[PDB]
C-alpha cells in the first residue's frame, strides 16, 4: 500500500536566524571567542548528521539542497548559451567550420589585457574555446542565434523554477519518511519515466529535426537557406522527398513491416566521411533501442498490485553455503542511511564518467569533431579528472557511514561481518600483490634507462631489443575488425576505425586510423594497473579500519575525523579514516596525471597530423622514446614545453603566466604540508605581544589552525598547483601545434 | 476596513491608516521601522511635488508648441534657450547648486533636529522656520495663505488630495518619458494621433512596446 | 527586515562591498588616466 | 461528491495527510471549472461549421476554428475591427479581474463583498462554497427548488462537463490527424461508415 503523504508549514520563512550565525548548532550559536570558531562554522554548515538526528529532518534538508544544486546548474547552462548567442563567431563557423575557430569569450580594452583577443578567423577576435558547443549545436540543428537566445532565456526561467521548488518543498508542504522510503516506486518511476521517455523524445527530436537539417548541411546547401524546424514538421512533402518512407505516415510501422523504415533507421557503422561524425540515422536507431529497453525495464517491481517483485525478498533469497546468512538486512541498511547510497552512487558515477571519456574519444559522434585535437584532448582529460574525484569521494563517505551509522546487532553473521573478520588476510594479500606489481613494472623502466646510459641498448626493453607484446589486445582488435562478416552479418563496418581498416581524413586532417600497440603500451598499461591497486589498497584500509584497530581498539567513538591519539605508545599521528582519504586523494592525483600523459603522447605522436601520406605531429617518436625515463623527460616534456614557454607577446601569454602561477602555489602548499601548529601559535603569541603593546590586540583571540585544518589546506593547495600547471601546459601546447 | 489596494488581503503591521493614502501598500515591508518610514514619507512627498511641477511645465510648453507660438519641445528647450541667449553652462549650474544646497541642507538639519531652525540663528526669524509636521513646514511663509491653521478636517482632506495628485503626477511624468523615447515625437502629438485612430495608433502598433 | 539589514552588516558581505568599491575605483582611474608613471 | 462512481483507481481523493494543491476541495473545484469550460469550448468549436453548412451565415465567416487567429501558422482570419494583439490586451485585463477576484473569494471566503465595489458586492457574497456561490446572479432563477432536484442538477452538470472534455479532445485529435473540420469528419463518416474512418485515414 503506497500513496502520497505530506506535512504543512513545517518551517517559516524569516530572517530571524539569518541574523543568528551558527543557529544550526546549539554549540556554535553561543558565540565566537577565538579564530578557529570561524573555521568550524564554515566547516560543519552541511554536516546534517551532526546537526540533529531526525531522519525526516535531514531528508527534507537534502531534498531542498538538491533543488539548489539544480538551479545553479541551470543558471550556468543559460549563461553558456547566452554567451554563445551574443559574443560568438558561431554563425561564421557554421558557414565554414574547417578554418574558423570557435571563440566566445572576449576581453575588455583596458590596461593591456586586450592583446589576448586572438584572431580566430571569421573576421573575429577573442579567445578560442574548447568545450565543443559549436559542433554540438551543429549536430543538433541550431542555425539562428535567435535560437541560442531563447534557449538561454528558458534556461534562466528553469533555474528560477528550481529555486522556488526547493523553497516550497522545504518550507510549505514537506514530505514524510515513508514517502521517502517507497524505494520500489522510486526505481520503477525513474527507470521507466525518466530514461525511457528521455530516449524516446530524443529519438523523436533527432528524426524530425536533426536528421534532415544535418543531411542538408552535409549536402552543403547554404546554412540559412535550410528551412525551419516547424516547416519540416508541417510539410510532410519535404520529408517524403528526403526519405520516401515519410510519405506513408505511420501505417507501415503499424503493420509491422519495419523493414521499409530502414531508409533513415540505418545500421551503417563506421563514420560519416564528410564530417568525421557517426551516422545520425544510426544514433537515432540506437536511441530508439535504448528507449524501449528502459521503458520495458520500468515495469519490474510491485507497487500497489501483487505483480512485480519485492527487493528485500529477492535479496534474502540469495544465500550461500560459504557465506552464512547472506544478504539479509541490506535492504534495511540501504532503506535507512544516506551515506551508503552516496558511497555506491559516487563509485559508479566516477567509473561511468571515465568510460564516457574513453568511448567518446574512441567513436567521435559529432560533425567536424575529430578535427580539433585541442577539443578532443581537453574533453578527455577533464572528464577523467572528474571521474577520479568522484570515486575517491565514494570511498570517503563509505568509511564515514561505517564509522557512524553501522549497527552490529542487526548483522550477526553477515557477509559484512565475516569480511570484517578476515580483513587482515585481505589487506595482507592486497599489499603483496601491489608491491609485486610495483617492483616489476617500475624496475623495468629503470633497467631500460640503465642499459641505455651505460652504453648497451642491445639489452633494453623495446620493440627492437627483447620484446613484450600486448598479444591479447592485438587479438581482440583483430577480432573486432573481422567481426561483421560472420558475427554481425548485418553490420556494414567495424564500430571503430581503431579495430583496423582504412583512414578517414577531412580538411587535410586525420580523423581516425588503426592504432598500434607496442611494448611501450604494454608497460604503460601495467604501471596504470599497479597505481590503481595501490590507491584501492589505501582506501580499503581506510574503510576496514574505521571502527577499531589492533592498535586503537576504540577508534569508533573518537569520530571519523581527528588529528591523532597523542604521542602515546610511540606516536599516533595520522590514524583517522579522514587521513586515509587524505592520502588516497594524493595517490589518485598521481595516477590520473600519468594516465592523461600516456593518452596525450600516444595521440600526438601516432594518430594526429595532416595528410599529404600522413605527417604525425611528432612523427612517431613515441614507440622508442617512451620506454626510458630520460627519453620521456627530454623528448616529450622538455620538448613540448616550447610553445608554452615562448608564448609571450601573443594571445597565449596568459597560458605562460598561469604556468608560472601554478608552479608557485603548488610549491607554496608545502609549508602547510610540513609545518606544525605549535610553532605557529608561539609566533602568533609574540605578534600579540607586539600588537597589544600598542593597545591594538584584537578582541577575537588568534589561534593557529587546527591540525586537520593544516592538513586539508595543504592538500588543497598542492592539488590545485599541480593540476593547474598541467592544464595550462596542455592547452597552450596543443593550441599552438594544432 | 480602509480600501486595501489588494481587495481582500489585510494590511501589514506598520501600515495603519494614520497617514494620507494608507491603502496598505508596502508588500516589501520597507516601512517597518518608524525612522525609515517617516523618512520615506518625506521622500514621497517631495517627489510627488516635483512630479506635479514637471507635469505642469511639460504640458504647458507642449501646448504652446502645438499652437503656433514658437515654443520648443521640452527635451530641447534647454539647449535651444541656452544657445539663444548669452548663458554659460558653468555659471548657471554653479549658482543653481549654491542656492539649492542652502535651502535643502536647511531642510535636512531641520529633519535631524526638529526645532533648531527657527531658533533666531537666522537673521531674526522664528515661528516660520520651525516645522509643523514631518515634511509639513507650514508657517507664515510655506503656508502664507494660512489653511494649515484652520479646519483640521479640511486640512487632512488637503493632505489626501495632495498625495493623490502627487502619485498621479509621478506616473504621468514617467508616461511622458516613455512616450517620447518610444515614438521619437511630441507627447501631445502622440495624443492627437491616438485620437485620430485609437484602434491603430497605439502601443500595440508601435512595434516596440510589444516586440512582436 | 532589521534582521535582514544586520545580515547585510555581517562581515563577509561588507568586505566584498568595500573591495568592489576600491577595485572599481582603481579601474575607472586607469581608464581615464592610462599608464601614469610620474608626478 | 456529485457524480462519483467509486472510481478512483489511482486513489488521490484520500483526504488524509493532504496539503498543497492535492486536497479534495481544490481538486473537485478544478474539475467543475474544466467541465464548464469544455462545455463552452465544444459548443464554440462546432457552431460556425454547421452554421455555414446550413448557409445561414455569410461564407466570409465559418472558417475552421483553428484558423480564427489563435495559431496564425494554422492560418489567420482578418476583418476584426481591431488587431489581434489590441484585442488580446483587453482580454488580459478582463480575465485578470474576473479570475483574481474569484480566487480571492476562494482563499478568504466571504471576504470579497466588502471593499466598496459600486454596490457590486452583495452578489459576490454568494455561498461559502466555490464553484457554487449562487446568489442573485450566479443562480438567476431560483433553481434547486427541491434539493433532490438540486443534487440531480449537479449530477447532470458534471455528466455533461465530462462529456464535453471528451468531445474537445476528440476535436483536437481529429483536426490534427485528418486536418479537416469536425462537421467535415461527421459528413464523411456518414457518407461511408466503412470508407470514412481512421482505418481509412491510415
Ligand atoms: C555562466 C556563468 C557566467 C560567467 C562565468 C560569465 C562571465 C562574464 N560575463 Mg556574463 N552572463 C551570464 C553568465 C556568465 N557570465 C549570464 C547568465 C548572462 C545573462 C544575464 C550573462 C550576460 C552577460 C553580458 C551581457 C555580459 C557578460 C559579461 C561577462 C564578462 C564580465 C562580467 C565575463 C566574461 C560581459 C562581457 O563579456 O562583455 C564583453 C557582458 O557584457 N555576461
Ligand atoms: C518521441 C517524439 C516524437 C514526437 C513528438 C513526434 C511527433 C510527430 N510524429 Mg513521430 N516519430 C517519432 C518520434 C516522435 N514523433 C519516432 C521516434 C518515429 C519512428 C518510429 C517517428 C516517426 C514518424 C513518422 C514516420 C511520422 C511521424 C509523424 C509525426 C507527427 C504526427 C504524429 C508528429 C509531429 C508524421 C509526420 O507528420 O511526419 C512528417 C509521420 O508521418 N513520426
Ligand atoms: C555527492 C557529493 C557529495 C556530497 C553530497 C557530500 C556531502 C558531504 N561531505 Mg563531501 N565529499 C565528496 C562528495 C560529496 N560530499 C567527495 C567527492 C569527496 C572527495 C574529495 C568528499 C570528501 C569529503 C570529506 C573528506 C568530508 C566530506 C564531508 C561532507 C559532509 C560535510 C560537507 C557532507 C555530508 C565532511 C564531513 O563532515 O564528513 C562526515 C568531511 O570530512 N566530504
Ligand atoms: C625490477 C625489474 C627488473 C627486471 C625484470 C630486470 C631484467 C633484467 N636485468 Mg636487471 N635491473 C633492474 C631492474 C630489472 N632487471 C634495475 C632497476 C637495475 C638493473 C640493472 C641490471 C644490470 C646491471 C644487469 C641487469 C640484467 C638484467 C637481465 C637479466 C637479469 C634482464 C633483462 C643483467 C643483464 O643480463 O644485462 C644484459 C645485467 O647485467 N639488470
Ligand atoms: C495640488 C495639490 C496640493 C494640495 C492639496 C496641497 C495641500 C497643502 N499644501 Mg501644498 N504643495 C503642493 C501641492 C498641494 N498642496 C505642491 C505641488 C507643492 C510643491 C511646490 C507644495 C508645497 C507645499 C509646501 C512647502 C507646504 C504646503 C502646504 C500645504 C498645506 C497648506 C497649503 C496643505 C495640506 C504647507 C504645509 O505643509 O502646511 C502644514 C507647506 O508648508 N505645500
Ligand atoms: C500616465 C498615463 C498615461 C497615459 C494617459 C498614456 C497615454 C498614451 N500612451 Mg502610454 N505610457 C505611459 C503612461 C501613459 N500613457 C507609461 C507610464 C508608459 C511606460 C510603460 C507608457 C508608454 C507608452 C508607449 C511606449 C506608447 C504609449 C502610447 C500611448 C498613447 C496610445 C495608447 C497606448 O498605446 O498606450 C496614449 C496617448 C502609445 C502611443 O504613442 O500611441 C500613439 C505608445 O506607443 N504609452
Ligand atoms: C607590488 C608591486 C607593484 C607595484 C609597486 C606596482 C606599480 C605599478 N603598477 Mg602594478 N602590478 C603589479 C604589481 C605592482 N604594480 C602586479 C602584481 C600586477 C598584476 C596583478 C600588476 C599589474 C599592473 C598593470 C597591468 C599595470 C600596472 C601599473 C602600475 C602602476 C600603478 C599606479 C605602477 C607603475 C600600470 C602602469 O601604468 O604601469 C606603468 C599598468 O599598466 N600594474
Ligand atoms: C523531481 C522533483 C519533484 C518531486 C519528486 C516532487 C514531489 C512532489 N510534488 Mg512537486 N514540485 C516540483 C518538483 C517535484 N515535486 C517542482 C519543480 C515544483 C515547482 C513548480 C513543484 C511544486 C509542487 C507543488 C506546488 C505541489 C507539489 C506536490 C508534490 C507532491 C505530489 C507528487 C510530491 C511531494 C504537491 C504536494 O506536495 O501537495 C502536498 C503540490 O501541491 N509539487
Ligand atoms: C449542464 C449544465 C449545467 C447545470 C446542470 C448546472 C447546474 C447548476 N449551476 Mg451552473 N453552470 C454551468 C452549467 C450548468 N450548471 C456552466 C457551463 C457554467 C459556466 C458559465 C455554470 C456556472 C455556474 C455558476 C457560477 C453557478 C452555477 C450554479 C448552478 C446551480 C444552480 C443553477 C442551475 O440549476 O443550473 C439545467 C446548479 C448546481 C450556481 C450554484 O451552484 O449555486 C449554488 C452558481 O453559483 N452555475
Ligand atoms: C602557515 C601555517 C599556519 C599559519 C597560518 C594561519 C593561521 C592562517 C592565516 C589565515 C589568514 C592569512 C589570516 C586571517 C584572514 C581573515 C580573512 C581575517 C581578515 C584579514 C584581512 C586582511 C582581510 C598554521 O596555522 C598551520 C597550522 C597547522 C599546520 C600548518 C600550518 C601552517 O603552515
Ligand atoms: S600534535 Fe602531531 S605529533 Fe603531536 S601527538 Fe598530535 S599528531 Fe602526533
Amino acid at each position: 500500500k503506497v500513496k502520497i503523504a505530506v506535512d504543512r508549514n513545517p518551517v517559516e520563512t524569516s530572517f530571524e536566524k539569518w541574523a543568528k550565525p551558527g543557529h544550526f548548532s546549539r554549540t556554535l550559536s553561543k558565540g565566537p571567542n577565538t579564530t578557529t570558531w570561524i573555521w568550524n562554522l564554515h566547516a560543519d554548515a552541511h554536516d546534517f548528521d551532526s546537526h540533529t538526528s531526525d531522519l525526516e529532518e535531514i531528508s527534507r534538508k537534502v531534498f531542498s539542497a538538491h533543488f539548489g544544486q539544480l538551479g545553479i546548474i541551470f543558471i550556468w547552462l543559460s549563461g553558456m548559451y547566452f554567451h554563445g548567442a551574443r559574443f560568438s563567431n558561431y554563425e561564421a563557423w557554421l558557414s565554414d567550420p574547417t578554418h574558423i575557430k570557435p571563440s566566445a569569450q572576449v576581453v575588455w580594452p583596458i590596461v593591456g589585457q586586450e592583446i589576448l583577443n586572438g584572431d580566430v578567423g571569421g573576421g573575429f577576435q577573442g579567445i578560442q574555446i574548447t568545450s565543443g558547443f559549436f559542433q554540438l549545436w551543429r549536430a543538433s540543428g541550431i542555425t539562428s542565434e535567435l535560437q541560442l537566445y531563447t534557449t538561454a532565456i528558458g534556461g534562466l526561467v528553469m533555474a528560477a523554477a528550481m529555486f522556488f521548488a526547493g523553497w516550497f518543498h522545504y518550507h510549505k508542504a514537506a514530505p514524510k519518511l515513508e514517502w521517502f522510503q517507497n524505494v520500489e516506486s522510486m526505481l520503477n518511476h525513474h527507470l521507466g519515466g525518466l530514461l525511457g521517455l528521455g530516449s524516446l523524445a530524443w529519438a523523436g527530436h533527432q528524426i524530425h529535426v536533426s536528421l534532415p537539417v544535418n543531411k542538408l548541411l552535409d549536402a552543403g546547401v547554404d546554412p540559412k537557406e535550410i528551412p525551419l524546424p516547424h516547416d519540416l514538421l508541417l510539410n510532410r512533402a519535404i520529408m517524403a522527398d528526403l526519405y520516401p518512407s515519410f510519405a506513408k505516415g505511420i501505417a507501415p510501422f503499424f503493420t509491422l513491416n519495419w523493414s521499409e523504415y530502414s531508409d533513415f533507421l540505418t545500421f551503417k557503422g563506421g563514420l560519416n566521411p564528410v564530417t568525421g561524425g557517426l551516422w545520425l540515422s544510426d544514433t537515432a536507431h540506437h536511441h530508439v533501442a535504448i528507449a524501449v529497453l528502459f521503458l520495458v525495464a520500468g515495469h519490474m517491481y510491485r507497487t500497489n498490485w501483487g505483480i512485480g517483485h519485492s527487493m528485500k525478498e529477492i535479496l534474502e533469497a540469495h544465500r550461500g553455503p560459504f557465506t552464512g546468512e547472506g544478504h539479509v538486512g541490506l535492504y534495511e541498511i540501504l532503506t535507512t542511511s544516506w551515506h551508503a547510497q552516496l558511497a555506491i552512487n559516487l563509485a559508479l558515477f566516477g567509473s561511468l564518467s571515465i568510460i564516457v571519456a574513453h568511448h567518446m574519444y574512441a567513436m567521435p559522434p559529432y560533425p567536424y569533431l575529430a578535427t580539433d585535437y585541442g577539443t578532443q584532448l581537453s574533453l578527455f582529460t577533464h572528464h577523467t579528472w572528474i571521474g577520479g574525484f568522484c570515486i575517491v569521494g565514494a570511498g570517503a563517505h563509505a568509511a564515514i557511514f561505517m564509522v557512524r551509522d553501522y549497527d552490529p546487532t542487526n548483522n550477526y553473521n553477515n557477509l559484512l561481518d565475516r569480511v570484517i573478520r578476515h580483513r587482515d588476510a585481505i589487506i595482507s594479500h592486497l599489499n603483496w600483490v601491489c608491491i609485486f606489481l610495483g617492483f616489476h613494472s617500475f624496475g623495468l623502466y629503470i633497467h631500460n634507462d640503465t642499459m641505455s646510459a651505460l652504453g648497451r641498448p642491445q639489452d633494453m626493453f623495446s620493440d627492437t631489443a627483447i620484446q613484450l607484446q600486448p598479444v591479447f589486445a592485438q587479438w581482440i582488435q583483430n577480432t573486432h575488425f573481422l567481426a561483421p562478416q560472420l558475427t554481425a552479418p548485418n553490420a556494414l563496418a567495424a564500430t571503430s576505425l581503431t579495430w583496423g581498416g582504412d583512414l578517414v581524413a577531412v580538411g587535410g586532417k586525420v580523423a581516425m586510423m588503426p592504432i598500434s600497440l607496442g611494448t611501450s603500451d604494454f608497460m604503460v598499461h601495467h604501471i596504470h594497473a599497479f597505481t590503481i591497486h595501490v590507491t584501492v589498497l589505501i582506501l580499503l584500509k581506510g574503510v576496514l579500519f574505521a571502527r577499531s584497530s589492533r592498535l586503537i581498539p576504540d577508534k569508533a567513538n573518537l569520530g571519523f575525523r581527528f588529528p591523532c591519539d597523542g604521542p602515546g605508545r610511540g606516536g599516533t599521528c595520522q590514524v583517522s579514516a579522514w587521513d586515509h582519504v587524505f592520502l588516497g586523494l594524493f595517490w589518485m592525483y598521481n595516477s590520473l596525471s600519468i594516465v592523461i600523459f600516456h593518452f596525450s603522447w600516444k595521440m600526438q605522436s601516432d594518430v594526429w597530423g595532416t595528410v599529404t601520406g600522413v605527417s604525425h605531429i611528432t612523427g612517431g617518436n613515441f614507440a622508442q622514446s617512451a620506454n626510458t625515463i630520460n627519453g620521456w623527460l627530454r623528448d616529450f616534456l622538455w620538448a613540448q614545453s616550447s610553445q608554452v614557454i615562448q608564448s609571450y607577446g601573443s594571445a597565449l601569454s596568459a597560458y605562460g603566466l598561469i604556468f608560472l602561477g601554478a608552479h608557485f602555489v603548488w610549491a607554496f602548499s608545502l609549508m602547510f604540508l610540513f609545518s606544525g601548529r605549535g610553532y605557529w601559535q608561539e609566533l602568533i603569541e609574540s605578534i600579540v605581544w607586539a600588537h597589544n603593546k600598542l593597545k591594538v590586540a584584537p578582541a577575537i583571540q588568534p589561534r593557529a589552525l587546527s591540525i586537520t585544518q593544516g592538513r586539508a589546506v595543504g592538500v588543497a593547495h598542492y592539488l590545485l598547483g599541480g593540476i593547474a600547471t598541467t592544464w595550462s601546459f596542455f592547452l597552450a601546447r596543443i593550441i599552438s601545434v594544432g | 476596513v480602509r480600501p486595501v489596494w489588494f481587495p481582500g488581503n489585510p494590511p501589514p503591521a506598520h501600515l495603519d491608516g494614520s497617514l494620507a493614502g494608507d491603502y496598505g501598500f508596502d508588500p516589501l515591508f520597507l516601512g517597518q521601522e518608524p525612522q525609515t518610514l517617516k523618512w520615506y514619507v518625506q521622500a514621497e512627498l517631495v517627489h510627488g511635488r516635483f512630479a506635479m511641477l514637471g507635469a505642469a511645465g511639460i504640458i504647458l510648453t507642449s501646448i504652446g508648441a502645438k499652437v503656433g507660438l514658437g515654443f520648443p519641445e521640452w527635451y530641447d528647450a534647454g539647449k535651444v534657450v541656452v544657445e539663444k541667449n548669452n548663458i554659460d553652462f558653468p555659471t548657471l549650474m554653479v549658482i543653481q547648486f549654491y542656492l539649492m544646497g542652502w535651502a535643502e541642507t536647511k531642510r535636512w538639519y531641520d529633519f535631524k533636529n526638529p526645532g533648531s531652525q527657527a531658533d533666531g540663528s537666522f537673521l531674526g526669524f522664528t515661528e516660520e522656520f520651525k516645522g509643523l509636521e514631518n515634511g509639513y513646514p507650514g508657517g507664515r511663509f510655506f503656508d502664507p495663505m494660512g489653511l494649515s491653521r484652520g479646519d483640521a478636517a479640511k486640512y487632512q482632506e488637503y493632505k489626501q488630495k495632495e498625495v493623490k495628485n502627487g502619485r498621479l503626477a509621478m506616473i504621468a511624468c514617467l508616461g511622458f518619458a516613455a512616450q517620447y523615447a518610444a515614438t521619437g515625437k511630441g507627447p501631445l502629438d502622440n495624443l492627437a494621433d491616438h485620437l485620430a485612430d485609437p484602434n491603430h495608433v497605439n502601443f500595440a502598433t508601435n512595434g516596440v512596446s510589444i516586440p512582436i | 527586515m532589521k534582521d535582514f539589514t544586520t545580515y547585510l552588516s555581517t562581515a563577509p558581505v561588507i568586505a566584498t562591498i568595500w573591495f568592489t568599491f576600491t577595485a572599481g575605483l582603481l579601474i575607472e582611474i586607469n581608464r581615464y588616466f592610462p599608464d601614469p608613471l610620474v608626478f | 461528491l456529485p457524480g462519483d462512481f467509486g472510481f478512483d483507481p489511482l486513489g488521490l481523493l484520500d483526504p488524509v495527510n493532504s496539503g498543497g494543491f492535492i486536497e479534495p476541495k481544490w481538486l473537485q473545484y478544478s474539475e467543475v471549472i474544466h467541465a464548464r469550460w469544455a462545455m463552452l469550448g465544444a459548443a464554440g468549436c462546432i457552431a460556425p461549421e454547421v452554421l455555414g453548412a446550413a448557409g445561414l451565415i455569410p461564407d466570409a465567416t465559418n472558417i475552421k476554428w483553428f484558423e480564427s487567429g489563435v495559431i496564425p501558422p494554422a492560418g489567420s482570419y482578418n476583418g476584426y475591427w481591431a488587431d489581434p494583439y489590441t484585442i488580446f490586451f483587453v482580454e488580459i485585463v478582463a480575465m485578470q479581474f474576473a479570475e483574481l477576484r474569484r480566487l480571492q473569494d476562494f482563499r478568504y471566503p466571504g471576504s470579497m463583498g466588502q471593499q466598496y465595489f459600486l454596490g457590486l458586492e452583495a452578489i459576490f457574497k454568494g455561498s461559502g462554497d466555490a464553484a457554487y456561490p449562487g446568489g442573485p446572479f450566479f443562480n438567476l432563477f431560483n433553481l434547486g427548488k427541491t434539493e433532490a432536484a438540486m443534487k440531480e442538477l449537479k449530477l447532470k452538470e458534471i455528466k455533461n462537463g465530462r462529456l464535453a472534455m471528451l468531445a474537445m479532445l476528440g476535436y483536437g485529435a481529429q483536426a490534427v490527424m485528418t486536418g479537416k473540420g469536425p462537421f467535415q469528419n461527421l459528413v464523411e463518416h456518414l457518407a461511408d461508415p466503412v470508407n470514412n474512418n481512421i482505418l481509412t485515414n491510415f
